């Protein structure tokens, strides 16, 4: 048995620009970058730098 | 030499984050610019035995 | 292989399972791998097939992680293998019009 | 602006995007023989 | 674009429930909205609620829903006004009335509340 | 929700006068107001679309305006056929809540 939740909500207008959002390691941890050029996805890098 | 593609603006579409419909309100009233740059394609393959 | 019996002029409902109900991505596809149906995002969409105009799917039902390939309007030339691509299953189902 | 019909028979919802053309056929030129490596 | 054809007059004891049809013809159902309105003798129109045909919704002037459900039957192009535990209070002449909105069907669905397409009229009363 | 009323309860003029009838709107609807046209036994069928745009097969007579609290209807050169009881909507809702005023009546000057 399947039905539907519907909710009525104001609609304001708003300004919609998206914003670069950096990501950062939190405590205890660190990011891996793989700085191979055409690194295709998966596999080896053999050029690894860290960053947070 | 421009490529001009058409484009419509819609108020009931399908939901990305899930499965569901929403309805927004009608446009606002003009000039309404969207200069982007592409960067890169999705795209699939459509292969087979065929 | 599960067999689905049908006759022409019916429809038919075939599925593929996904116990974690998580609504993941799936596709559907015919005996010469030509994609019929899948699921990108919360979007259904249709593949190149004979069955582009005819196949739909219960979106409601993927977050129960029931995934079928509904096909109207069954013809004999529809009576093929279809494969479910589900994560690794490969449940597989012949339809007989 | 200045599109402001609602209706046919019983335009606000009309829109348009401009690519150049010698950027869009260089683009899938240079795509295209990328995928024929593969 | 359309016309809208409404179901007869009718009494109850108060208590009943009763029922209101508008057949729409000339396009399609499903393109567009229909509301209801209660001309309740030396009254004005009072609103009785909105259905939205293109996404099954509604909506209710807020003192009457405990008693007023809206139903659009998209197979017979009809809209049911229902009136649980019918008051006499209620007494009035109903009617649906419809709203054109573009290519609903598209998305490009306006949300329009003038009311263009109107019913005859059905007198609704209690015994 | 928003309450609409009428100016006048009545508005007697004479055939070729020009109308001149008005609501008020207590919570400033804005270009949410509508006009319509009742006769006795008649729908009230819709004169003005939105604040300003007669709507199609209304005559030219049939014109009007307004903003926030207040709008006008007016009829130039009103005719016999023009002794209607005119309604006051608004729609700045949602959820709608929309309502309607009490309606003017013009009279035939005798
Ligand atoms: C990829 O990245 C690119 C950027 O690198 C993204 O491109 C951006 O996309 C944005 C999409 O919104 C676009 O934003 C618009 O820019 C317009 C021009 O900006 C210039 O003037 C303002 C004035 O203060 C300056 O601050 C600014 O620096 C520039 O100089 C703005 O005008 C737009 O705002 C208006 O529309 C939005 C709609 O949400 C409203 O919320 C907002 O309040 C503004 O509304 C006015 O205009 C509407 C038009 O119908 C009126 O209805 C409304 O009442 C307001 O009108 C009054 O004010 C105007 C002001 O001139 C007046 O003329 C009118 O008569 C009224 O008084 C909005 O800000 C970015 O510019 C664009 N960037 C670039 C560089 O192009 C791109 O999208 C990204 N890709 C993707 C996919 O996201
Ligand atoms: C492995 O990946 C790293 C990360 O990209 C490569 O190092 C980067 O090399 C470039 C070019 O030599 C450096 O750019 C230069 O930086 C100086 C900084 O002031 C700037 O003045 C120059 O104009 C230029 O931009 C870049 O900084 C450097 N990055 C880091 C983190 O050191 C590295 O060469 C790669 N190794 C291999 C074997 O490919
Ligand atoms: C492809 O599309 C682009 C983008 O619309 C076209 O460029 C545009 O060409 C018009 C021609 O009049 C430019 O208008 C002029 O702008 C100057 C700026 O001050 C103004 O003074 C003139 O009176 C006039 O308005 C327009 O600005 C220009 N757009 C940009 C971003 O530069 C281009 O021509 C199109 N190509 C083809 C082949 O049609
Ligand atoms: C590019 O992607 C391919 C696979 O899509 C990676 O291929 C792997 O290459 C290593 C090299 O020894 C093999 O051992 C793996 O078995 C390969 N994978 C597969 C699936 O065959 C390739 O290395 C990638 N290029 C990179 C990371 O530079
Ligand atoms: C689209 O690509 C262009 C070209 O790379 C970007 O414009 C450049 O952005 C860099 C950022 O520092 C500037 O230094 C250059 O001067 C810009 N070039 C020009 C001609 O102005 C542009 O910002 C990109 N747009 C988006 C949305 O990313
Ligand atoms: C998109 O490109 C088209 C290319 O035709 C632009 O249309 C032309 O604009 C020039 C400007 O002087 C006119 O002279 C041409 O006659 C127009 N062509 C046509 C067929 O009308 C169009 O304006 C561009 N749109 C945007 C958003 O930049
Ligand atoms: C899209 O708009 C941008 C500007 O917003 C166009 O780029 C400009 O084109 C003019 C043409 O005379 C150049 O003078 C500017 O220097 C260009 N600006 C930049 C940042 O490069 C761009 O060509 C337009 N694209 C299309 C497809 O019309």
């Amino acid at each position: 048995n399947c039905n539907t939740s519907v909710i009525t909500q104001a609609c304001p207008k708003v300004s919609f620009e998206p914003i670069p959002i950096h990501y950062c390691a939190p405590a205890g941890f660190a990011i891996l970058k793989c700085n191979s050029k055409t690194f295709n996805g998966s596999g080896p890098c053999t050029n690894v730098s860290t960053v947070q | 030499q421009n490529i001009t593609l058409q484009c419509r603006i819609k108020q009931i579409i399908n939901m990305w984050q899930g499965v569901g419909k929403a309805m927004y309100a009608p446009p606002i009233r003009g000039q309404i610019r969207c200069s982007s740059n592409i960067t890169g394609l999705l795209l699939t393959r459509d292969g087979g035995r065929d | 292989k599960k067999v689905v019996l049908g006759k022409k002029g019916d429809t038919v409902e075939l599925t593929c399972t996904a116990s974690q109900k998580k609504s993941i991505q799936f596709h559907w596809k015919n005996s010469n791998q030509i994609k019929i149906l899948g699921n990108q995002g919360s979007f259904l969409t249709k593949g190149p097939s004979k069955l582009n105009d005819r196949a739909d799917s219960r979106r409601s039902l993927w977050d129960q992680g029931n995934f079928p390939l509904i096909i109207k309007n069954l013809k004999i030339e529809d009576s093929d293998t279809y494969i479910c691509e589900v994560e690794d299953q490969k449940e597989e189902v012949q339809l007989l019009v | 602006n200045n599109n402001t019909r609602k209706s046919i028979h019983i335009n606000i919802r009309q829109a348009h995007c401009n690519i150049s053309k010698a950027r869009w056929n260089e683009t899938l030129g240079q795509i295209v023989a990328k995928l024929e490596e593969q | 674009q359309v016309q809208l054809l409404e179901s007869g007059a009718e009494v109850k004891k108060p208590g009943s429930s009763v029922k209101v049809s508008c057949k729409a013809s000339g396009d399609t159902f499903i393109r567009y909205s229909f509301t209801w309105v209660r001309q309740a003798p030396g009254q004005g129109l009072e609103w009785m609620g909105r259905i939205i045909t293109i996404l099954d919704v509604a909506h209710y002037a807020p003192h009457l829903q405990g008693r007023v459900t809206i139903t659009a039957d998209k197979s017979t192009s009809t809209v049911y006004l229902e009136l649980r535990n019918l008051r006499s209070d209620d007494t009035a002449v109903y009617f649906c009335a419809g709203v054109y909105e573009g290519e609903a069907d598209e998305g490009e669905y306006d949300n329009n509340g003038f009311l263009k397409h109107w019913g005859q009229g059905t007198l609704v009363t209690v015994t | 929700e928003l309450e609409l009323t009428q100016s006048p309860a009545t508005l007697s003029v004479s055939p070729g006068e020009r109308a001149t009838l008005s609501c008020r709107a207590s919570e400033s609807v804005s270009s949410d107001l509508a006009w319509y046209q009742q006769k006795p036994g008649q729908a009230p069928r819709l004169l003005i679309y939105g604040a300003s745009t007669r709507a199609t097969g209304v005559p030219a007579r049939f014109s009007g305006s307004g903003s926030g609290a207040e709008f006008t209807l007016t009829i130039s050169s009103l005719q016999s056929e023009d002794f209607a009881v005119y309604y006051c909507q608004q729609y700045n809702n949602w959820p709608p809540r929309y309502t309607f005023g009490q309606g003017t009546r013009l009279e035939i000057k005798r």
